[PDB]
């Protein structure tokens, strides 16, 4: 069994006739799917995911032939204190195991040093790590055009002036049509565009020319350093960055900061000094749903979310409107828990061994990783 | 500095780092803070029991009857070995109390928001560039005469003037093209020439829209803004708020303004931290520690300390003690070796890490220094103006 | 000074070189000037 | 066509006023343009892959 | 400690300290693009 | 990635440490001063991209 999730797997319900629509790759591929348990919300389902394919993939190994349950939690499990019988239990998945409720151990959860004490688990099947979930924010920075490129006080303030000053060099020319052709000399010297027809006989007037063509050079360069800093730069802050970012490292009431409830991820926020107002806070505040942490993102409730880092990574992919963390936390990885023993055992042992031996990691990639269009 | 909370309503109680203190019949209220911690770590090595309580009475002393309002009025109430609180050391608190070198220095500031540029137009244009320009009339007007040698409407060197010196800005004069091919040649020289020249203009433009430099504060308690508060015509507020340490500082730095500043004087350190926000005011000068403490805290990027942070009326803050106390040679020691921890990085993390980062940039559009331009420009012109009766005279 | 960064850049020698083809350009423009023109 | 690129070639000049002012439009629109050019060059410049 | 069949055949390893794969490292590069690159060509429809 | 791995301290096939030392492991990744192993090692400064 295991739950749905888009790193790990995508299943909705199957078909009317109970079935999967037949998909094959952008490698043209129609890989393999299968049926599943599934929850109303005890019903059918299918089995579809790129980690459940590699669980069919250890099958392919050593044969044994895979029986899927839905996951009746959504975690695995954390021992922990009932209401009395001071027994710490975990409830879920490795409960289940624990319970024996499944044989196989089926989820991409980190390998818990807590939870390790509870019962073993296998080498990792892949890297993977923890951080928090970063969402983009409006890139906008689009603006001003030509003209707000400009002062439009000052534009065409400069503008009206050299006409004025025109008229000036215009008294140069009536004093010792000129005036109109003066009109296409000074704007045309805006253009700067050569209308054509002449410069002025008077070489003060035409020093005033060397002028006004000054205050063009100027002014081209007005827009070219102008447009210069509006393509610079750019946005002030987009922050997150340390684990101990100051946003997390001040508790307040303005930044909402979480992670999942009852997680492995909660668990590495678990047992610790640090996290005391956070833990603390985020627990008060925390959501349940990694659905809803996607959700939350696209909803922009809180200022902040974590989850499974590299699943995120994952999940980057899922939209463009979020953003990715800085950099690793607690990190582990993807692997099969070991309940007891099992001839599974040292068996999955040489099926991660062959695995990162071969490619077929590679084809994950291809069945998730790869399709990054981000 | 320091930081309280309500207790846990389930337990009634603070967990983690937090500690206890009551308040009044005094009732518990969250003992929190990172300079507190530094007092637990303090009394840790030093081995001496700490306990809370809640100032009721002003903040840290005064006389104003000729007695403190607060904390140190407790010391004078010696309800304590010592106690904690940003210590401004001061002449008054000196004759009052005992106290050691800080756990943290702290100083005389103030805060103006972030500014919501006069060079850039001859800015980057190295002067010897306008010299390299007279040169250009030079070997100008000379290829002119020697290429109309052979050569020889004219289109004088006056006219070629106008023609090179077209070239000069961006070309953009069509009238009289000479036609000497080696002369075309030479328009070759000046032409490229401008090309690369034009070229210098635009990075140029690059570098000086590249370059920041914002600054633009006031100096301090001699600041001329602060010297006359009548003399710009909005009057500049900068204070705090009443029954201030550094606003006694103040109190003999400058008169002047303490008068003036009454005026605009606020209540709260956060609260007119927050007319900041709505800048109702100019700025507000606080303790530079303090203030800095309400630099890191930013809703988005706005305030700005008066200046880079100089120092003015440089102080610090600690726990100080009664006049001939115990722990005194030891509490030193005490802060001897918790600076001498290093963990003071851990009080950074713990409070002074800040996220307003450090040193730097919206887009200027505004006259401002390209009214500058325009300034020198109608200048020149009334120049040739002038210039020009002296021509008709001519 | 200010030299953290490099705001302070106004060529002057490093342009003055090319300025100096540009003069360079003049001399030539004599020797081709009087040579050609004959 | 000539402001199309940088305006730059000097001959026939229709001497229409209002095409002259039509000029205009087009003209300054070069300006705009090859500003837009320009930053351009500098997004690129500034545009490290 | 390279995870390795032969290796996991030949002895026991727990995950590691630390996660590792293969890789090369070309020196730093001593374009392609600019030309027509920001120019947005509805600017040309323009 | 390209062909992914580790490295640590292994042992022979059965072993006395070996559920044990594997604890080990468990709760050095619980300590989070692998960050220090960055410190005393794999802080680089190199920087980033």
């Amino acid at each position: 069994v295991t739950i749905h999730q888009e790193p790990f797997v995508y299943v909705k319900p199957t078909m009317s006739d109970g079935t999967c629509k037949e998909e094959f790759t952008v490698n043209g591929d129609p890989v393999k799917k299968v049926i599943c348990t599934g929850p109303n919300d005890t019903v059918p389902q299918c089995c579809y995911g790129f980690c459940i394919d590699l669980l069919i993939k250890l099958a392919r190994t050593m044969q044994f032939t895979y029986e899927v349950h839905l996951v009746a939690d959504g975690k695995f499990g954390t021992q922990e204190r009932v209401q009395n019988s001071n027994k710490k239990e975990w409830n879920g998945m490795m409960g289940e195991l624990l319970s024996g409720q499944a044989d196989m151990i089926v989820a991409p959860l980190t390998i818990n040093n807590e939870r390790a004490q509870y019962i073993e688990f296998s080498k990792p099947f892949k890297y993977q790590g923890l951080t928090i979930l970063v969402k983009k924010e409006i890139p906008r920075s689009t603006l001003d055009s030509f003209m707000q490129p400009f002062q439009s006080t000052l534009w065409l303030l400069v503008g009206l002036s050299v006409h004025v000053v025109a008229v000036m060099l215009y008294l140069l020319d009536r004093f010792s049509l000129t005036l109109s052709s003066a009109m296409w000399f000074s704007w045309g010297v805006l253009l700067n565009s050569g209308i054509g027809e002449g410069a002025p006989r008077s070489f003060s007037a035409r020093i005033l020319g060397m002028v006004w063509a000054g205050f063009a050079m100027i002014i081209v360069a007005s827009y070219t350093a102008n447009l210069a800093a509006f393509l610079v730069l750019d946005r002030p802050e987009e922050r997150i960055t340390g684990i101990n970012d100051p946003r997390l490292r001040n508790p307040s009431d303005k930044f909402i900061y979480a992670t999942v409830k009852q997680s492995s991820v909660d668990i590495y926020f678990r047992r610790q000094v640090e996290l005391s107002t956070m833990y603390r806070h985020m627990e008060k505040h925390n959501y349940e749903s990694a659905a809803e942490a996607i959700q939350a993102v696209r909803d922009n409730k809180l200022h902040a979310f974590i989850w499974d880092s590299a699943v995120l990574e994952f999940e980057a992919s899922q939209k463009c409107d979020l953003v990715t963390t800085g950099e690793l936390f607690f990190r582990s990885g993807f692997g099969i828990g070991m309940r007891k023993d099992s001839p599974w055992k040292q068996q999955v042992s040489l099926s991660i061994l062959k695995s990162h031996e071969n490619g077929f990691m590679e084809d994950l990639d291809k069945t998730w990783v790869r399709y990054q269009e981000c | 500095f320091v930081i309280v909370e309500s207790v846990d309503p389930l337990s009634g109680t603070c967990m983690r780092n937090t500690v206890p203190c009551q308040k009044r019949g005094y009732i518990k209220k969250c003992c929190k803070g990172f300079c507190i911690d530094i007092l637990k770590k303090i009394s840790k090595s030093v081995k001496f029991t700490y306990d809370l309580y809640l100032v009721t009475n002003g903040k840290h002393g005064k006389k104003i009857n000729g007695t403190w309002n607060g904390m140190i009025g407790e010391v004078v109430m010696k309800r304590a070995y010592m106690a904690v609180g940003s210590l401004t050391i001061n002449e008054e608190r000196s004759e009052v109390v005992d106290f050691s070198v800080p756990f943290i220095e702290t100083g005389i500031s103030v805060m103006v928001s972030r500014s919501n540029s006069p060079s850039a137009f001859l800015e980057p244009f190295s002067a010897c560039v306008w010299v390299m320009m007279f040169v250009m009339l030079l070997i100008v007007s000379a290829v002119a005469v020697f290429v109309f040698e052979y050569f020889s409407p004219s289109f004088t060197i006056g006219k070629a003037i106008w023609l090179l010196w077209g070239l000069v800005f961006n070309n953009s004069v069509p009238v009289q093209n000479p036609k000497g091919t080696t002369s075309k040649i030479m328009v070759s020289v000046w032409a490229f020439f401008a090309v690369i020249f034009l070229a210098s203009y635009t990075a140029n433009l690059a570098a000086f829209m590249i370059q920041e430099e914002y600054v633009d504060q006031v100096s301090g308690l001699s600041d001329k803004k602060f010297q006359r508060p009548n003399d710009f015509s909005p009057p500049f507020r900068f204070g705090t708020v009443p029954n201030g340490s550094t606003e006694r500082n103040i109190r003999n730095n400058y008169a002047e303004m303490h008068a003036y500043m009454g005026k605009f004087n606020q209540r709260g350190v956060d609260d007119a931290l927050l007319s900041l926000k709505t800048g109702k005011l100019d700025a507000f000068i606080y303790d530079a520690a303090v203030l800095n403490y309400m630099a890191g805290r930013d809703e988005g990027c706005k305030l700005v300390t008066i200046g880079s942070g100089k120092v003015f009326a440089s102080t610090g803050y600690g726990i100080a003690i009664q006049k001939d106390s115990g722990w005194k040679r030891q509490v030193d020691l005490a802060i001897l070796q918790l600076f001498g921890d290093g963990e003071m990085e851990e009080l950074e993390a713990l409070w002074l890490t800040g996220i307003c980062h450090n040193e730097k940039m919206s887009s200027q559009l505004d006259i401002d220094n390209m009214a500058g331009v325009f300034y020198m420009l109608g200048a020149a012109m009334a120049l040739s103006l002038i210039t020009f009766i002296s021509e008709h005279l001519f | 000074d200010s030299r953290s960064n490099a705001p302070a850049t106004l060529t002057c020698e490093n342009m003055a070189g090319v300025f100096m083809l540009v003069a360079g350009g003049i001399v030539a423009g004599i020797f081709l000037i009087f040579i050609e023109i004959a």
